[PDB]
């Protein structure tokens, strides 16, 4: 045994499977190759509880109006490819109600449900990791640090590339102060060997056409600025390189089906008008 | 269906109200009803067109 | 005593007050100097029953997100002014994501709150009648029946304005094909002291600064086609012209603010793009 007592007030100071159907709104995705579907962290999308809202406005609850699939467009994997990013809710700032939301209010929440679609035949190789990372800070390509303008660091539905080999920017007149996410490395100076700690799947074409991540809330606030920052980064790898039956030039496509779920809005204004690139 | 049996696709089907200009392509067609056909084991989809409409019956 | 007997199957065959707070969404509306506030029929504008409902599809609910008041553009009240007219949902299409939800579905539904705002001194005189007409069909400027067009039918947030005597279109070229409403025939050949039929408002500037109506959906349908039918027409005509001081040239701002009520949209498609003037 041992005996501890506190001398002090302030705390700080003691010691230390494959057939599946999704429906939201008017929309309805149909899947019969799925390797499942990942809930990150185990936690479905929820609303805000009143023993943790900060703002005091009555929030907006478009429900079916914004909390549709929304598909984004569509990506082509090739044997060269080395992988896309999005950022969420950037992806969506200009999809139906839900960017107008977006715009509208100050504060902004929203789980997801992202579905990943690459059908290809029991001819091809090929094997994608689908990650979903909190905070999916990417790397620039100047040796200023934190130099990346919003305008690239918010692509839209595009999204972004991963590149094989790190480039500097060397042009000090017009920098480009884009980023410049490096595969191998994840965009983060990370091992992308290691990005299996965030929540993923894995469409391994001889198993699965699809993925589907049903990605929370996460943040540090229980509401943020939806504009200023993007609350998950929707990251796409090629494992293994795309191959079929060595004819070579085979290129299939990847589409991305993003659904904003339990979605809530405080601070209506003006639309929020950002600079464009 | 009638293809073969190693033939494979997606279809949509799609039924959009009146109102809007007759959708000319699949961007605009997925914003209405909709049913999106996996051709496999089974060659044959139902798509309902619901009732919506502002009278209670139409006209033939 | 007399005896009745059917001798046929079908049904057919057989004989024969001041302060007042008004909040909706994220909006809100004060009034010190109000005459009460109409219920146009005595009826609170409601959701589709499932009894009653003819679309099968679920129907989407923006609830706060279009069911919010917007404020059209302000017209100016003179001593020449004849009236204004607007059609609902006609004069909302551009309103926030109440016209989204408009044109992204073919079938729409919603009931109003009219709030009519005009402010003068004690020492103005003049008196408008404002009056919610279901079905506020127009007449035309030409020789040909029911010719005007779909462009001016429906102005938008502007609305249209009353005539004090009728003029036929005779450019037979280019037709204007445009709405003449004249103020003392209602716009359709009835007298306009008869228009206190339809449900109304006296804004009696002695008296009160503003006009509340609420109008239910009126329709021979349980739910339309918001972009080719509207609903309701807004009819604001001066009763008691517009008086100040003997000064003259005074004119005064008239402002419009239409709340939504209990929207339920189906048949979600493409967006519906009008063509423009």
């Amino acid at each position: 045994n041992y005996t501890t007592i506190n001398y002090y007030r302030d705390s700080a100071s003691n010691a230390a499977d494959r057939v599946m159907q999704l429906t939201l709104g008017n929309s309805t995705i149909t899947t019969q190759e799925a390797a499942n579907s990942v809930v990150a962290y185990g936690r479905w999308p929820e609303y805000i509880k009143d023993s943790e809202a900060n703002p005091v406005d009555q929030p907006t609850e478009p429900a079916v109006a914004a909390c549709r699939f929304y598909t984004l467009d569509t990506v082509t994997w090739r044997k060269e490819s080395r992988g896309w990013w999005w950022k969420l809710p950037d992806a969506l700032k200009d999809m139906g109600l839900f960017g107008q939301n977006m715009f509208y209010h100050y504060l902004g929440r929203a789980g997801y449900t992202v579905h990943v679609q690459c059908n290809a035949s029991k001819f091809h190789q090929g094997a994608l990791g689908v990650f979903a990372v909190p905070e999916m800070c990417l790397a620039g390509d100047s040796t200023t640090h934190m130099f990346t303008k919003y305008e690239n660091a918010n692509p839209g539905e595009k999204g972004g590339e991963f590149k094989g080999s790190f480039t500097l920017d060397t042009n000090a007149t017009n920098p480009a102060r884009n980023f410049c996410p490096v595969d191998y490395l994840f965009g983060s100076g990370v091992l992308a060997g290691n990005a299996f700690v965030y929540p993923h799947q894995i469409i391994n074409l001889r198993t699965n056409n699809c993925a589907t991540l049903v990605l929370p809330y996460v943040n540090s606030l229980s509401i943020d600025s939806m504009t200023k920052h993007n609350n998950w980064g929707i990251a796409i790898l090629p494992l293994a390189p795309l191959d079929f039956a060595t004819e070579s030039s085979t290129e299939i496509p990847i589409t991305l089906t993003i659904a904003p779920m339990c979605c809530e809005f405080n601070g209506l204004r003006n639309i929020t008008v950002p600079r464009t690139q | 269906f009638c293809g073969s049996m190693m033939a494979t696709g997606k279809l949509l089907v799609s039924y959009a109200p009146p109102g809007a200009e007759a959708p000319k392509s699949r961007k605009e067609a997925m914003l209405g009803t909709h049913v999106i056909w996996d051709i496999g084991l089974q060659s044959s989809c139902t798509m309902v067109v619901p009732w919506i409409s502002n009278t209670t019956y139409r006209l033939t």
